[PDB]
């Protein structure tokens, strides 16, 4: 945890939403 | 996304 | 002529779909259907169904008794104790075809009621009205229900039809085949949120009375067959085409600016295939539905398409817009050549597809240019002569077996790997190519507007077919029809590249005589290999000598070795003069490397590809340089590429190192060229003089000129530097040391490349450089040097894989926060994590990609970690992770995936045949067993990737490692 | 073939034999370098004659 932590996976419900849309625009 | 095929100079007619 | 394999032709067909219920995943409704017997005593009527419950039947509203029983859910019987596959594939084949709607069979057979006998012998209408209910569809109708609370349209599910092929028997009773056109009048009534798009034209939309729900009316008075309708319900955002006005585009919500952005070329390329074709579009309206978890890419129906939304892109994405574009030319293409002309047999089916990717190809050169087109086409051909040369080979236009060299019946497209139908599509558009090569291109789309203007005087008619069935095209018409055309046949051509199912091996050498000044060719073919046939044909030779460029034409007949060709002067020697090319322009060249004797600088062996072949020239390599340097055929420049790996003389460094610099080079050359001196620069090393190969190239064209080490900040508007820029750290990490181990002068140059990376100043976004310079730090990545099976903790880590760790770490977190276009930094970082646990870095722990590896992520994503669970069990050898795979081959909500999961296991198998290994049970020979009897039994491409996995891990026999 | 080693500016004397010579396909069969060329075998006693004005 203190070297190289990675921010666990979580899961969406519905992951197109979080994919393809541009966040800055 | 364009044509990027540099045809002018391959097959010049 | 078609004469039906039916008793019965039917005239139209009303489809009502009420009750969408989405959470209980069900629909129920009825089906309408119009007979005229044609011969009499019908008796039972066979219609194809899969999955529906069928309520009732009436036949002419007079009670019917049906029987339903389907041969293709359970194979082979539970109880017999045979293990082998060719036992499967026959039966497999015997089962499909007794469901077989091309014969006369079907899966739900009815009886004509008695008092209907006196109408049914003198030819009078049946109308047939079965009602049915799908309970819960595992195929045909995909729900896709989201776990957001709220209405169904406010938490965006919607249901799509899915399949391929004829797999409209899986959500409603049908005809399902190819060849039974009538018209249709289709009724869907859904929420009031949610519109339902189908195939015709929305004649009305009229409420309900509570105004809840409302019907949607759709008309399809062009004849269609079954196989062609499809249905999309789902709270689609619309949008209509501003340029074309018949096109509606549906996109799923929150999803508009997108949609907008990516379905604006699509008018180019409506009109580009109504000017090549000179008939109009057929179907009055065009649908473009976008949807979520999609079977495939892109699916085309009779007037609607079906893409994935993962082809949704902005305007500031590219190394996408291609590929999405091509997606959209290759539906169109299947609107007009697979939809409105369909199929007369299962043979024929090469006809379509060869017309449908030849013009995509057509449009490919219009759009993308020649050099991408020849790009394009060699890719294909070294694509099919690798698969045939592999396994057999694929047979367009079988005769019913035919071909029983390979492990499943050619005899009906549910049994076809999915291999084998990509390989099949692939090689029925070359063919095509090859028949426009004979005969030429302006008498092809004669060809062509002679068969669309048939069926669209076919389409109009009313009769029952009598005029219906020239809308299905037929091999023999086909070839007709290029005869009256032009009046060569092809035949000779025909029965060479379509009924024999092989490709051609061309071994070549010459030899100069100086004496007579003639070059004597030695061309000689590889005909005893299993793949292999005998060419005896003509065949073009391009010879460039001092004087220009020559073709001739040798007669290669089997008794054939030597060819002599004559040659012309060498007086551009004496003087300096330019030489001459293939096109009109002429060049200077360094002769000092030529033979003093030979005027004849680089000899091409079929340069147009116009034959299905594989050429393995013997040239010297300053000819493969010459050829690199001075040739205008991208072909030809690509194939010195790959004959230059040989020869890791400085000479060769030098003429990749002038391509690599060139401007007004084809990009796809240079980015061979990026690893072929990545191969040389390898191969040559304690010769080496100077830096690593194409450092100094990448700071001279791509860093600043005070800085050579600060990369300059990103401007990817000139799309073929910006290509090279992300291709060159890729091919530069595979340099290596006398150690063996890459250099510390690359890899701190591809980490400076990611410090220094800034891209607040392009109108693009860099999430595939990004990605790709992730894939160049793990491709640097050496087997590490572990001592007594030491165990992989963080204080033994490499000083060289810690940064490579950090920063992968960096960029896998910082996309948690900030994701890229597609998760592209997910899929190379998690790429790059299995690279590390390859070789001896980081533990080799599955459960990360296991944790990737759910059902909520993105798709990319899942099959980035599917694949590295599956590298890791074939590694490790892990029982636990196979049933893991398995496990989630029987029960994923993504077909896809299920689909994905087999093919990578059949790519990357846990054992071979040959292999002794642990997991080579009866438990998984009888696993795998019910995996092709039952479970399988509802997709048709998970029951052939099944097949595929079980050809791959026991052979064609009996499983060995059994009683 | 058979090696004859001559002078840089003599081997140009019997090039110019095979562009005349009409006896057989050519003279010359391969030039290694300025002082090295080959031959069919049978003019070296015929060259001889060509001293005296040579």
């Amino acid at each position: 945890v203190s070297t190289f932590p990675l921010i666990a996976a979580r899961p969406f419900t519905i992951p197109y939403l979080t994919a393809l849309l541009p966040s800055e625009l | 996304p364009w044509n990027l095929s540099n045809d002018e100079y391959y097959y010049p007619k | 002529g078609f004469e039906s394999p039916r008793p019965y032709k039917l005239t139209h067909q009303v489809v009502c779909i009420n009750n969408i219920n989405f959470q209980r995943k069900s629909v129920v409704g009825f089906v309408e259907l119009t007979i005229f017997p044609t011969v009499a005593n019908l008796n039972r009527i066979k219609l194809n169904s899969k999955q529906c419950r069928i309520y009732r039947v009436r036949i002419n509203d007079l009670e019917a008794a049906f029987i339903y029983n389907d041969p293709t859910l359970e194979v082979c019987h539970s109880e017999s104790k045979q293990r082998n596959l060719n036992y499967f594939s026959n039966a497999y084949a015997a089962a499909v075809s007794a469901v077989d709607p091309d014969a006369g069979n079907g899966e739900l057979c009815i009886k004509v009621p008695s008092e209907l006998w006196k109408h049914v012998d003198e030819l009078k209408v049946l109308k047939i009205h079965i009602n049915f209910s799908l309970d819960q569809p595992k195929g045909g109708l995909h729900f896709v229900v989201p776990s957001v609370e709220g209405s169904m349209a406010e938490r965006g599910a919607h249901v799509f039809s899915c399949g391929y092929q004829n797999s409209t028997r899986f959500w409603f009773p049908c005809v399902d085949s190819y060849s039974e056109l009538c018209t249709w009048k289709l009724e869907f009534t859904v929420d009031a949120a949610m519109v339902a798009v189908s195939n015709g034209d929305l004649v009305e939309t009229v409420y309900t009375h509570d105004m809840r729900k409302k019907t949607f009316h759709y008309m399809l008075t062009i004849p269609t067959a079954a196989s062609n309708i499809s249905l999309a319900i789902g709270p689609f955002e619309i949008l209509v085409d501003p340029y074309m006005h018949e096109v509606t585009h549906f996109c799923l919500p929150q999803l508009l600016p997108l949609l907008k952005h990516t379905t604006s070329y699509l008018h180019e390329v409506f009109e580009f295939y109504e000017e090549i074709l000179t008939c109009r579009y057929p179907y009055s309206c065009f649908k473009t539905v976008f949807i979520d978890e999609a079977y495939v890419e892109v699916a085309a129906y009779a007037s609607m398409s079906i893409f994935s939304t993962n082809l949704l892109h902005s305007a500031m994405i590219i190394d996408e817009t291609p590929l999405t574009r091509r997606c959209l030319a290759q539906s169109l293409a299947q609107q007009f050549f697979g939809c409105f002309i369909s199929r007369m047999s299962w043979s024929d089916e090469w006809v379509l597809k060869g017309i449908s990717g030849y013009i995509y190809g057509l449009w490919m050169k219009k759009t993308f240019g020649v050099n991408e087109y020849r790009h394009w086409i060699k890719e294909e051909l070294d694509k099919i002569v690798a698969y045939e040369l592999k396994t057999g080979g694929v047979l367009l236009h079988p005769i019913f077996n035919p071909a029983s060299h390979l492990h499943f019946s050619i005899k009906h497209p549910h049994t076809l790997s999915w291999e084998y139908y990509s390989m099949f599509q692939c090689k029925a558009h070359l063919v095509m190519r090859l028949i426009e090569n004979r005969i030429s291109m302006e008498f092809m789309l004669q060809v062509f507007n002679k068969l669309l203007s048939l069926a669209s005087t076919a389409s109009s008619q009313k009769f029952q077919s009598h005029m219906w069935s020239q809308m299905l095209v037929s091999t023999s018409g086909f070839l007709k029809s290029i005869s009256n055309v032009s009046g060569k046949d092809i035949q000779p051509l025909i029965k060479q590249w379509v009924d024999q199912s092989g490709v051609v091996k061309f071994y070549g050498s010459f030899a100069f005589n100086r004496k007579r000044n003639v070059l004597e060719l030695e061309i000689k073919q590889d005909y005893t290999s299993p793949g292999t046939q005998k060419y005896v044909g003509p065949l073009k030779v391009t010879v460039q000598e001092l004087d220009g460029s020559f073709n001739h034409t040798l007669q290669i007949e089997e008794n054939s070795l030597k060819h002599d060709i004559p040659c012309h002067s060498k007086s551009r020697r004496n003087k300096k003069k330019k030489i001459p090319l293939m096109n009109g322009e002429e060049v200077d060249m360094d002769l000092s490397a030529m033979d003093a004797d030979s005027p004849l600088l680089w000899i091409r062996i079929d340069p147009d590809m116009s034959v299905l072949r594989k050429v393995e020239f013997e040239q010297a390599d300053f000819m493969w340089q010459y050829q690199l340097r001075y040739e205008r055929d991208v072909v030809a420049q690509q194939e010195s590429i790959l004959a230059l790996e040989k020869f890791p003389t400085p000479a060769s460094r030098l003429a990749l190192t002038d391509i690599l610099e060139q401007e007004q080079c084809f990009y796809r050359v240079r980015m061979s060229a990026c690893f072929c001196l990545a191969k040389i620069a390898n191969s040559m090393v304690s010769t080496w003089t100077g830096p690593p190969a194409m450092k100094s190239l990448f700071t001279r064209m791509f860093c600043c000129k005070s800085c050579p080490n600060i990369v300059k900040t990103n401007n990817f508007m000139s799309f073929q530097s910006y290509f090279l820029q992300k291709t060159m750290p890729v091919a530069m990490a595979l340099l290596r040391d006398v150690h063996n181990l890459c250099p510390k002068e690359v890899l701190t140059f591809i980490l400076d490349l990611i410090k220094y990376n800034d891209n607040r100043k392009n109108k693009f976004s860099d999430n595939y450089y990004r990605a790709e310079m992730i894939d160049a730090l793990a491709n640097s990545v050496t087997p590490a040097v572990s001592v007594n099976n030491e165990v992989r903790t963080l204080d033994n880590l490499n000083p060289d894989v810690r940064l490579i760790l950090e920063e992968i770490t960096r960029f896998l977190n910082m996309e948690k926060l900030l994701p890229s276009y597609r998760h592209t930094i997910t899929v190379s970082c998690l790429r790059a994590i299995r690279v590390l646990q390859k070789n001896g870095h980081v533990p080799s722990d599955p459960a990360l990609f296991k944790s990737y590896a759910e059902y909520g992520h993105f798709v990319d994503i899942r099959i980035a970690a599917l694949e590295a669970v599956v590298d890791y069990t074939k590694v490790d050898r892990s029982y636990e992770e196979l049933q893991w795979l398995l496990n989630m081959i029987q029960n994923d909500p993504v077909p896809y995936v299920r689909h994905k999961i087999l093919n990578m296991l059949t790519k990357n198998p846990p054992f071979t045949k040959n292999m002794e290994s642990p997991l080579c049970n009866e438990a998984l020979v009888d696993q795998l067993w019910k995996l092709m009897n039952s479970g399988t039994s509802h997709d048709w491409r998970l029951r052939c990737g099944a097949v595929d996995l079980y050809f791959t891990l026991f052979g064609l026999s009996r499983p060995s490692c059994l009683p | 073939g058979v090696l004859i080693e001559c002078d840089p500016a003599m081997k140009q004397f019997l090039l110019y034999l095979d562009e005349s010579n009409a006896l057989g396909k050519k003279f010359i069969i391969q030039d290694i370098d300025d002082t090295h060329v080959f031959v069919i075998a049978e003019l070296v006693n015929v060259l001889q004659e060509r001293v005296g004005e040579l």
